[PDB]
């Protein structure tokens, strides 16, 4: 029912442009006006640009006007945001979003698409380095031992640890990530009790988006 | 820009309860306030508009109020499937703007960290490094404090930390402190101690 | 204007039987009278014309005679897809005028019915409001006196009632008496009683 | 063969207008006078407008004369009724109908189309509340349970409820709308063979064509 799909994301070195586009499926596009909303990390959800129902008002925010651009396209049903002069301060998740049509000069966003993320940086694509989190044999608390893989140094996101299906206890806890120096690092641990392990080999499976697989335990 | 302020960003809220969540305007909005609900993944959902309109199908235990500059969202019987964090925005004056969001979380009876310390693999150390991990698992509350000593002092310089987010199954979180060390001052040393406080005790847990 | 009169609206006939149907006009309309058929689903057709002209394909059960001020639809072997409302109109003068119509029922085998009574929902009362539904399913006669007692008393105002039209595959009819209360007058009483009096029983469905 | 379909309906605010258009097809349009009949409720049919093949004659009801105008646009073609000054009584399903070209000057409608019905009213539109009707569990008098949904509060109608195309019992019985206090309300019930539910889930799916689809139960 009512769908907004994003599609422009990327990792852009500061300075450039980009065009985010958006796809409306779900209703008579032309009857609503659209908006763009961005969720930048730690800082907030910021509203970035608005185009009127069909064309009357393209309507900008102080922080992007002059770089940002709101292009509609009714017949073809896609909303665009072309960007230029992109600053680091723009790295973010961009949401295409519908208008409202409910009441009184109110501007609300009745529908939101997936997010379509955008990192503006310079730093360059590094593969993650998997490492074992091994204890020795048994060693946790009881007769269950926790293990880990430290994946250390990558840039950009997602890097993934996949571990083992086969719960008879198998809790993987992945600590979420943090930047250090420009690279991300994170860990996923899982706990197998006693018999299992060192009896038959556990493994981490690490994938990073910019196409590498590491494998270990 | 009216600044929008949601004061109180975390709320252990239990289940079957009303959450009031509050929002307040720098200028007086004209009761133009609206509430969006964002959950775990992406998800912004709209929830109520014009201080009070529930959008279609938002199921009616959600309710809001507000008049002047000051506003709040109310949930009547908090259900496990409403646990998402919540934002309030102004659809009255350019730039339209946003409450920064209240994450909301599940209370549970306390508990304590199953610690583990972990030394450099061989891999690592080959490369120059020495990262030591200490992972205090399953617990509630979020708050677990953690320390690192080398050979009889605190290591401040060096640590880094992150928590799991809250676990589905039982609401308990996990967390990993890690001193990243080079292999040379790993070689400067002998005991490494991760040691932790935590509402559930009184002995550090080491 | 002329006034067409069909007295008889619901009229229930078994499958098989002659059905004569009766129309009456205020003036000597003059055999200019016509018969139309209305289906359970919109669908209008001409059945018979110039008081006796069969439209094509119209099936022979179908026969009407009439004159000066009085005319009629006789079906002779009632088939099932022949149940529907039937109007007529003089197509004599201006403005053209129709007779209101005859709903034509599957007279059937009686059946005692099955009462269900759902408490106001979680959500409604969180809406603040309460509708108590009492559902009486499948019966035959249509006629069904209902009644509600809040701690034993009658409720008189607070009740809407409605029926479906004979079920399509079994000629049976069902009822929904809603009593609507206020979350507030609601919480004051316990018993909610829905209670049916029905031709197939000599004691009251409760 | 002999297809007439109508085209202008709506919820219209009182005082205003619509013009209804009819696509004729299956015979030669010119040779027949057309007529418009309406069916507003509690009452029944009401003749309402007519035009000769070709246009020499229009004959209107006492009821809408002054306000309405019939039109014929012949080539294969079309027919019209342009309304204005809509007294709410004019709410109904308007039908489109061929004459007869039969006999003697009689007035008789040879074939009907389905109607675009016209809601004369300001009520503004409300999509509705779907409220779920439930037992405590397990019951009819015994086994089978009749689940129910309460969709209550809307305007203008319809609303269509659909349930479980699930032969298990799955008779669904919708009751009729009772409009009260403006809004209209209705319930939908189904008996499920209690072996199911809450064994396996159910869903009342409510869609009221002025755009919401709500889901529940």
């Amino acid at each position: 029912d009512v769908q907004l799909v994003e599609s422009g994301g990327g990792l852009v070195q500061p300075g450039g442009s980009r065009k985010l586009s958006c796809a409306a499926s779900g209703f008579t596009f032309s009857n609503f006006g659209m908006h763009w909303v961005r969720q930048a990390p730690e800082k907030g959800l910021e509203w970035v640009a608005y185009i009127s129902s069909g064309g009357s008002s393209i309507n900008y925010a102080d922080t992007v006007k002059g770089r940002f651009t709101i292009s509609r396209d009714n017949p073809k049903n896609t909303l665009f945001l072309q960007m230029t002069s992109l600053r680091s301060e723009d790295t973010a998740i961009y949401y295409c979003t519908r208008g409202g049509t409910g009441t009184r000069s109110l501007y609300y966003f009745d529908y939101w698409g997936q997010g379509a993320t955008l990192i503006v940086s310079s730093a360059t694509t590094t593969a993650p380095s998997v490492y074992p989190l091994v204890p020795g044999c048994s060693d946790t608390s009881g007769s269950s031992v926790t293990l880990g893989c430290l994946v250390k140094g990558y840039f950009p996101g997602p890097v993934t640890v996949k571990w083992n299906y086969g719960a008879l206890s198998s809790g993987v806890r992945t600590v979420s990530s943090v930047l250090q120096s420009g690279f991300y690092s994170l860990s996923s641990l899982v706990t197998v009790p006693s018999s299992t392990w060192p009896s038959q080999t556990v493994i981490c499976n690490v994938a990073h988006p910019a196409s590498k697989t590491d494998l270990i335990k | 820009d009216i600044q929008m302020t949601q004061i109180t960003s975390s709320l252990s809220v239990s289940l079957g309860d009303r959450v009031i969540i509050s929002c307040r305007a720098s200028q007086d909005i004209g009761n133009f306030l609206n509430w969006y609900q964002q959950k775990p993944d992406g998800s912004l959902k709209l929830l109520i508009y014009y201080t009070s309109r529930l959008q279609s199908g938002v199921p009616s235990r959600f309710s809001g109020w507000g008049s002047g500059t000051d506003y709040s969202l109310t949930i009547s019987n908090l259900e496990e499937e409403d646990i998402a964090t919540f934002f309030c925005q102004q659809g009255k004056t350019l730039p339209y703007t946003f409450g920064g969001g209240t994450k909301l979380e599940i209370k549970r009876a306390d508990a304590a960290p199953t610690v583990s310390i972990f030394p450099p693999s061989s891999e690592q150390l080959t490369s120059g490094g020495a990262s030591v991990v200490c992972f205090l698992n399953n617990f509630y509350p979020k708050d677990i404090n953690v320390k690192w000593k080398i050979d009889g002092s605190e290591r401040q310089n060096g640590v880094l930390n992150s928590w799991t987010d809250q676990d589905s199954k039982d609401s308990t979180y996990s967390m990993s402190s890690t001193l990243t060390l080079t292999k040379d001052e790993y070689e400067r040393h002998n005991s490494y101690t991760c040691e932790a406080t935590h509402k559930t005790s009184t002995s550090p847990i080491v």
